[PDB]
RNA sequence: AGCUACCAUCUGUGGGAUUAUGACUGAACGCCUCUAAGUCAGAAUCCCGCCCAGGCGGAACGAUACGGCAGCGCCGCGGAGCCUCGGUUGGCCUCGGAUAGCCGGUCCCCCGCCGGGGUCCGGUGCGGAGUGCCCUUCGUCCUGGGAAACGGGGCGCGGCCGGAGAGGCGGCCGCCCCCUCGCCCGUCACGCACCGCACGUUCGUGGGGAACCUGGCGCUAAACCAUUCGUAGACGACCUGCU
RNA sequence: CAUAGCGACGUCGCUUUUUGAUCCUUCGAUGUCGGCUCUUCCUAUCAUUGUGAAGCAGAAUUCACCAAGCGUUGGAUUGUU
RNA sequence: GGAUGAACCGAACGCCGGGUUAAGGCGCCCGAUGCCGACGCUCAUCAGACCCCAGAAAAGGUGUUGGUUGAUAUAGACAGCA
């Protein structure tokens, strides 16, 4: 029916130069270049979605290919409107510029 | 080549600041990046005000250089600004903005039925001026 | 330190990979540049070196010492079958370089000339080009090679004509003949397609390319020598009688 | 001392009483300071060098914030200073437009940082006073002395750089 | 220091015509036309009046290097307006001490034969830059005219011509052999 | 984003345009320059020559033909500059530099498609006006590149096609203008709707 | 014979931007000034050409496996399925450009009925606007009013044209076969309404590989070794020949 | 005639092709002079290319600039540098 | 943190989650200025760019920017031409 998710980028993990905090992501929210518009995000729940190669249980569905990594914003990063995540399993790594899916799912409008 | 003048009584559109999308009266120029600026009728008290956050208009006001606000605010109701400026394409262009900006979902689906049937009995009237134009036949 | 004495280097650094050439035909690598204003011609042939001799010429070199004196002069003999001329490709000039745009080959191409598409060409079956010699015939065949032959016309900035050698006539053990690309200079794209075209299934004799005492550049690869040290390949200086694991070689 | 936007401050002070003169006198400086502490700190150097005062041996009675009594009018500042170059010591008069004084000593000190590399500890501003237009010395402030001014704005230059950061349509410079 | 306004006015004269462009100034006068631009220089050209035509080159907020730029450009102006009604005319002299120098002008005074500079056999060929013309002098024994519209074409091709010939090798202070400009002025010196 | 990103290459500053383009391909973008002769370089021509012919005297001693790469064509200029600004030696990197596609004049892939502009790159606006500049493709063909004509010529032809397609573009559009002119009356209806929410002044 | 020697003989090359420098016009600084803006000439230097090699870089073209069941190519999205790789979750089909200026439209002059100029009229914080535009997905059934009815669909055929920089694309006609439905506002009720819940929704008939069935139209080849050569050579490799 | 070419008294530097000073690396070892051979690099340019200056008339020479493309040799004595 | 580094700057250490800092930073590599940051200075045909620190002096410049002192000028300066 429509997209229903804002999409997102996995731009990389919190860290300093030559540190990598690994439990918590940054997020590139696609037309969310400024920190004050990071505020409707907030607690959102996102999702990374991906295909492997045995079938998984789907919710309400058949199994398939499709396995998720869920997760939520947590706080703004940056003044660019970067945002951190933290997911249930720390992300891949083979997941830097990939997408995530911001759900709107925990509404505050 | 340049029709707008930074001078007394030109009257400036705020861009951006504290005071954006106001309109204001230059009083007088500090240090070709200021200038003394005056709002009577649109709220903006007297203060410095840089030029970078200015976007010139087409008004001049008639009235001494670092006079009052009692004059500022004559030259301004006389020969209405207010009105004048709302009459332009430019207070319009972004009145526009500003209520397409506050448009919500139920409007959002009203314009998109009005416009698709608009577009396409335009595009009809479109097509058929196409084949009434491809009629042409002479040596 | 540096070196006592002055000496200049052994050998050219501009032939630096000194290496066996990867072909034995010759490549041109460079055609006359083309001027429409000339006649249009070919730039280039191919001979075969039989052999040399010298010749007694007068001189007519004025303020010389040989100034209408006789003098010995040796010579080479580069024996210049007619080619054949098979082929036609066009090039087209792009921001990556020349590529080659569309190749149209004759008719009935040589017996000689076919050989040299096969690496075994006993135990072969003769087929190259067969099928394609079947679309000089048919009239949907004969639409796309006009189709083609306005392409090269309307798309293509310089065009060469393939031409093969006549093993038939020489007294070698090959028969393989060999084929060339000569550019076509001197004229409109049209005017060279059409004359490339006049000329397919042809035979150009070399006093149609090249003229009486005219200055030509010769394209080939040398005598090889095999594997040899650096005494003879760069002509270094011979190390002294007393020097232990050899002579022929460079100290340092 | 580091700067912000200065604001000027009236500080009055005095040497304790001792037995020897029960009422010693007053001394008043205008004091040019990003906040009341620094102000406190260079009246007690300027009182130092200028007479024989510690902080120790005296105290200070009034440390009030001078407000403008006209920020809404331009006018002319004309600022007598010396500073400390990298080879000597030099006597500047400086001049200024601002609505307010202290936004003039804040323009001195970022002008002679731009232009003599002066830092903030090397300058001291020893007289600050609004002068009238005629009997300004500087050019580059005497030419906004016209009751007729009239200037456009040539080549305006996009500061909204990045919204949007890709586009279509290249920008206007003429307005 | 930047000045607010640096402005400057050329008037033109009434035979002539001035076509602003943007910053591309042509100029139509009785001897031709010149067109010249100034994109290179921010500066703001206005053709004031229908009466007296005066051209006023404005500059607004420029340093003290880019000032430099207004009367410049107004005396290049002025330049284009007098070679399109007077013309100019660059007359030069060839001195010698022994060996005369002999100049042939080729074909419709585009090209300039030095034959003898110096006693030696080179020919040297110039050529002058487009719509200048040069011409042997029937006042002077040793005498070349060069004529033209735009003043730096004429004085670029003078200029080529002396410094073609130039001695070498030489102190030339006791050679002055050469093709030196004597005057610069005008055609019709009206 | 999820679609190929082609940028006009003319006009734009060297190295601001491959920061930006740098930071978009490391974020999973595609990214296509076209027209990379067009490319500026602030400072004046004869110091940017003088810059790369130093880059040209750094080679292997040892061996140059394994020495630094120095490519003449001003698209691999540019892919180059943008190489400079990737983790290049990573796989990170290396994905993000296959991610970027470079070109010299506007290949027939991408001349039929609108190109964006990236202002924070833009000479007028990053550069003063007073100040001098030079052109990459200028200085590709002074220092060692072989088709500034032929790119200038096809690039002639491309732009006489384009002029002729927005002809047709315009002629469109007025008619599309007479359209919304005839049919007025069967259409103020929606007019209103719109201009009601902001859409059509 | 072969190899070989300044111990014999032959051959050895063209542009470009420019350095130093000398200048032009010209301010700054009513003069002057090679310099500030703008120009000129300029070299054993520099870069390129000529020349040597030719990328984990491309192009064009040729031939593409049997006389026996024997392999392959194209056409049908033709079917039934497997194995594997996953990304993605509407599209924009394009002036050239200037920035101390632009854009749009229109009457007269010139060039093939369309463009270029000169007017004139509009817009310019770009609204003929990428801060934009287009498409817009719940599906049907009664059922009226408007848009259209010179209209939409054809993995339906046949024909034409444009596109070569990497055209891998796009457009237009003729025949035939459908429905008057799809677009807006209304009338009318219905669909699993799966009892609050995630990976839903697209590209997509995705890419790649082996294999089965089903038809049609087509093809019948080379490379390498062995042998020979000696224009080649440590060995490989290379140039060759073989009813 | 200070400054074509030089530069006293003073004074500011650069270089690591001299010789020192030091003793950080190497004493379960980095083969220690010179020559021969061979390649490359530097410029603080001897020659050649293009220039400027002279107490540059010409010739020769001298000073300086861009400049390391190219060249800088055969011998007697000496282990020699 | 200073790219790199025994000693510099910050800070000293059990295994972790969240918040916040130091010194240092925020075009891209590379987290962070994608601020409509402020005012000036500066063009370099060897520009400049951050403690230790990793290169420079005396002496000059009619490049430009400020400042100090002095002088001339409608009783006509200054510069040009005579
Ligand atoms: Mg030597
Ligand atoms: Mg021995
Ligand atoms: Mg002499
Ligand atoms: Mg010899
Ligand atoms: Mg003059
Ligand atoms: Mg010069
Ligand atoms: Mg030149
Ligand atoms: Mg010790
Ligand atoms: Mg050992
Ligand atoms: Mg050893
Ligand atoms: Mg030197
Ligand atoms: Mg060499
Ligand atoms: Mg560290
Ligand atoms: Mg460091
Ligand atoms: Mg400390
Ligand atoms: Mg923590
Ligand atoms: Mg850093
Ligand atoms: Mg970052």
């Amino acid at each position: 029916s429509g997209r229903l998710w804002s999409k997102a980028i996995f731009a990389g993990y919190k860290r300093g130069l030559r540190n990598q905090r690994e439990h918590t992501a940054l997020l590139k929210i696609e037309g969310v270049y400024a920190r004050d518009e990071t505020e409707f995000y907030l607690g959102k729940r996102c999702a990374y979605v991906y295909k492997a190669k045995n079938n998984t249980v789907t919710p309400g569905g058949k199994p398939n290919k499709t396995r998720v990594i869920w997760g939520k914003v947590t706080r703004a990063h940056g003044n660019s409107g970067m945002v951190r995540a933290k997911f249930r399993s720390n992300l891949p790594a083979k997941a830097i510029g990939h997408r995530i899916r911001v759900m709107l799912y925990p509404s505050r409008i | 080549v340049f029709r707008r003048f930074v001078e007394v009584g030109r009257v400036a559109y705020v861009s951006f600041g504290p005071h954006a999308g106001k309109l204001v009266a230059i009083v007088d120029v500090i240090d070709q990046n200021r200038a003394l600026v005056d709002g009577p009728c649109t709220q903006v008290r007297r203060q410095a005000m840089p030029f970078k956050c200015m976007q010139l208009t087409d008004f001049i006001l008639k009235f001494p250089h670092s006079a009052h606000q009692k004059y500022v605010r004559q030259a301004w109701q006389k020969a209405d600004i207010n009105t004048k400026w709302a009459a332009t394409r430019w207070a319009k262009k972004i009145e526009a903005r500003e209520r397409k900006a506050k448009m919500t979902d139920f409007d959002r689906f009203k314009v998109m039925k009005a416009k698709k049937m608009r577009n396409r009995i335009i595009k009809n009237e479109v097509k058929k001026l196409q084949k009434a134009a491809l009629l042409k036949a002479s040596p | 330190s540096h070196r006592k004495f002055s000496a200049p280097r052994h050998g050219s650094l501009g032939f630096l990979p000194r290496k066996r050439s990867s072909r034995h035909r010759g490549k041109v690598k460079s055609f006359p540049k083309d001027d429409p204003s000339k006649p249009v011609h070919l730039t280039a042939f191919l001979g075969y070196k039989a052999g040399m001799t010298h010749i007694v010429r007068e001189v007519d070199r004025p303020g010389s010492k040989v100034n209408k004196k006789e003098v010995v002069e040796a010579v080479t003999i580069v024996e210049t079958p007619p080619m054949v001329v098979v082929g036609i490709v066009g090039y087209v000039e792009t921001p990556r370089g020349l590529r080659t745009f569309k190749t149209v080959f004759a008719e009935h191409i040589s017996d000689e000339c076919k050989r040299r598409f096969y690496k075994n060409w006993h135990k072969s079956k003769k087929k190259a080009f067969t099928k394609y010699c079947k679309k000089w015939q048919d009239e949907d065949g004969k639409k796309q090679l006009e189709k083609d032959f306005s392409s090269m016309k309307k798309y293509c900035q310089v065009i060469r004509v393939i031409a093969h050698t006549q093993m038939r006539l020489l007294p070698l053990r090959q028969k393989k003949a060999h084929l060339m690309e000569i550019q076509v200079n001197g004229g409109t794209v049209a005017e060279k397609l059409d004359w490339a075209r006049e000329r397919l299934e042809q035979q150009v004799p070399v006093n149609q390319v090249f003229g009486q005492d005219e200055m030509i550049d010769v394209i080939g690869v040398t005598k090889g020598k095999g594997y040899k040290g650096v005494t003879s390949r760069w002509h270094t200086k011979k190390l002294p009688r007393k020097t232990h694991r050899g002579l022929r070689k460079v100290a340092c | 001392k580091a700067s912000g936007t200065l604001r000027e401050y009236k500080v009055v002070g005095r040497c304790l009483p001792t037995p020897k003169c029960h009422t010693p006198p007053l001394y008043r400086m205008r004091i040019f300071a990003p906040n009341h502490v620094v102000a406190k700190s260079r009246f007690w150097y300027f009182v130092s060098q200028l007479k024989k005062m510690k902080k120790s041996s005296g105290e200070i009675v009034y440390c009030g914030q001078v407000f403008e009594k006209s920020p809404l009018r331009v006018k002319n500042f004309g600022i007598w200073l010396r500073y400390d170059s990298r080879s000597g010591t030099h006597n500047m008069y400086r001049e200024y437009r601002d609505l307010t004084t202290a936004g003039a000593v804040t323009q001195c000190y970022r002008d002679m940082g731009a232009r003599h590399r002066a830092r903030a500890h090397s300058i001291q501003i020893m007289k600050v006073e609004e002068i009238a237009a005629s009997k300004c010395r500087r050019p580059a402030v005497k030419q906004f002395h016209d009751s007729k001014i009239k200037f456009p704005l040539p080549h305006r230059v996009l500061r909204r750089q990045h919204k949007p950061r890709f586009t279509t349509k290249r920008p206007n410079t003429f307005f | 220091m930047k000045t607010i306004l640096s402005n400057q006015t050329v008037d033109i004269p009434e035979n002539v015509d001035i076509t602003l462009k943007g910053r591309t100034v042509i100029v139509k006068g009785p001897r031709g036309t010149l067109r010249r631009d100034f994109n290179h220089i921010n500066v703001e050209l206005s053709l004031l009046g229908k009466k007296k035509k005066r051209l006023r080159v404005d500059k607004w907020w420029g340093n003290r290097k880019e000032l430099a730029t207004v009367r410049t450009i107004c005396s290049h102006v002025q330049n284009m307006i007098k070679g399109v009604t007077l013309g100019f005319r660059y007359k030069m002299r060839s001195v010698y001490a022994h060996f005369p120098i002999n100049v042939v002008i080729q074909e419709n005074g585009s090209l300039v034969e030095i034959r003898n500079f110096l006693g030696e056999k080179y020919i040297r060929r110039v050529r002058m830059r487009p719509g200048v013309a040069c011409s042997v002098s029937q006042a002077q024994k040793d005498e070349l005219i060069l004529e033209g519209n735009d003043i730096e074409l004429v004085s670029n091709s003078a200029a080529l011509i002396q410094q073609a010939t130039t001695v070498k090798n030489k102190d030339i202070r006791k050679f002055l052999d050469g093709i030196y400009v004597s005057e610069k002025g005008t055609v019709q010196q009206a | 984003e999820v679609q190929v990103l082609v940028l006009d290459g003319r006009g734009h500053l060297l190295g601001r345009l491959a920061a930006i383009v740098a930071k978009q391909v490391l974020l999973g973008r595609k990214v296509v320059v076209v027209r990379c002769e067009g490319i500026n370089i602030s400072g004046n021509f004869y110091r940017n020559k003088l810059k790369y012919l130093a880059f040209l005297r750094k080679r292997m001693n040892t061996n140059p033909s394994r020495g630094p790469y120095h490519f003449r064509a001003p698209s691999r200029i540019f892919w180059r500059t943008v190489r400079g600004m990737l983790p290049h030696k990573t796989k990170r990197g290396q994905a993000a530099l296959d991610r970027l596609k470079v070109f010299d004049g506007i290949p027939p892939p991408y001349d039929k498609k609108k190109r964006m502009v990236v202002p924070a790159a833009l000479k007028v606006v990053r550069l003063k006006p007073t100040r001098k500049f030079a052109y990459l493709g200028r200085l590709a063909h002074e220092v060692g590149w072989k088709y500034q004509a032929v790119t200038a010529t096809l690039e002639e032809k491309r732009k006489e096609k384009a002029k002729i397609h927005y002809r047709k573009k315009k002629q469109l559009m007025r008619l599309r203008k007479q359209a919304e002119k005839n049919v007025e009356k069967k259409i103020d209806k929606y007019t209103e709707v719109l201009k009601t929410h902001g859409l059509l002044v």
